[PDB]
């Protein structure tokens, strides 16, 4: 899964 | 509100304690109480709010993905259609997730965004609005899926327009906004090329501004820049 | 949409047939399909839409009231708290009702109201928007109850402002709007004095305009005027 | 219950 903040 | 009788400062202090105890549902309830006092939030307070709810909804999203994966496997031709239980429990978790998203979106609409005049607060809250519509989009299947997606897009776009006018390219809020809007494009909007273009342009413009930063700001900015690169490595 | 492949005119014709057969859920689905063709609705079509959904939600409201009455009785001190079934089934009916209301409100917002320029269409749709927020208010208990009530009030108020500028006091849409807004005041807003004042002023202003009407328009207007009087007799 | 239309 891609990185989010 | 169950927090209405507690002092604002006591709610903030208990949110910090709940964070140390990894009690994120409590953290979120305390910060919801603090928001509902009606005063604007400081930078630290906005991050307490965001950290609390991102951890709560993050756990729900992880659970929903497990359950959705089990449900899809139970529906493939050649399984054993036990009955309604997997769907029912996935729906229960989904409804709880949608309720958390609605709570956060309600706090942003009543009345955090409309009182947020400074770029750092307004962009932060509009990013959150995009994020929580994105989480709703991740589980949406019915008549409003396109409208939920467009609500996320519109919030992210307004945040981007402000960030490009008001913040340097290394500002960590600007970077985190672009990181998440890029993921929105890839995973929600079926726009992988837009996702890659946004992440790459964001990274390159930040690179060229790093020379202006102190060592502490450099560390903050390059951390998010690495996440942009991580996603680009995943997508290309 | 399951109706997307059917001709608009065929949907309208089948709505009329469903009405004759007292098949109001079908009627509503046909008229939803007709609205979703995207063209504005004629007077007859607006009334087909309204009649269909008012009968559907009217049945749900009646069921919810029965179930809520049973639930309240089962919770009084001195009963026999069997278990969760009455609450669960009341919630099921409530959720179905809220879904119908959301469907109608979605049709009004996408895009009936924004394309409605004539008073007779715009007031009719804003009255409907007030009505379906009122039905949501009837079952609302949580953090959004005040906001649901104010959404009904705001829609009714905009409809009233247009009706007083653009329609004679005997116009049946104006009368029906005031009838329902008066009930909103009495039953939802806890404003019985406003409800009585609105019904009485509406009745008296219509009385003084009846002399302008044909025999057929007279019959239409006096029918709703009698409903105003019926409510005033109930409330005083 | 009161009349509405
Ligand atoms: N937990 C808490 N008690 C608090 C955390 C903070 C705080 C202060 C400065 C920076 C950050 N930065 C972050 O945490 C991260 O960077 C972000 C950048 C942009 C956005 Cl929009 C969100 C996060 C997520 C990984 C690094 C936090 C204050 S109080
Ligand atoms: N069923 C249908 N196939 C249709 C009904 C109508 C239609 C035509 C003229 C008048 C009305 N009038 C009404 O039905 C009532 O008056 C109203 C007045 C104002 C509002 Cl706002 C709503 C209703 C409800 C009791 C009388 C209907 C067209 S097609």
């Amino acid at each position: 899964f891609p990185a989010t903040v | 509100g169950a927090m209405g009788s507690m002092e604002r400062a006591s709610l903030i202090q208990k949110a910090k304690l709940a964070e140390q105890a990894e009690r994120y549902e409590d953290m979120a309830a305390f910060m919801k109480g603090a928001v509902e006092k009606g005063e604007e939030l400081s930078c630290e307070e906005r991050n307490l709010l965001s950290v609390a709810y991102k951890n709560v909804v993050g756990g729900q999203r992880a659970a929903w993905r497990v359950l959705s994966s089990i449900e899809q496997k139970s529906n493939e031709e050649g399984s054993e259609e036990k009955g309604p239980e997997v769907r029912e429990y996935r729906e229960k978790v989904e409804t709880e997730l949608q309720g958390v998203c609605d709570t956060v979106l309600g706090l942003l609409d009543s009345h955090l965004i409309k009182e947020a005049g400074d770029a750092e607060s307004r962009v932060f809250y509009l990013k959150m609005k995009g994020d929580y519509y994105r989480y709703l989009a991740e589980v949406a299947t019915g008549d409003d899926k396109k409208r939920i997606i467009d609500s996320a897009r519109s919030a992210y776009q307004e945040a981007m327009d402000i960030s490009k006018k008001e913040m340097p390219p290394t500002n960590p809020i600007r970077l985190g906004l672009a990181l998440n809007f890029s993921v929105f494009h890839y995973e929600i909007a079926n726009s992988p090329e837009e996702a890659i273009s946004l992440a790459k342009t964001t990274f390159d413009e930040a690179m060229a501004d790093l020379h202006t930063l102190s060592e502490d700001s450099y560390k903050d900015s390059t951390l998010i820049m690495q996440l942009l690169r991580d996603n680009l490595t995943l997508w290309t």
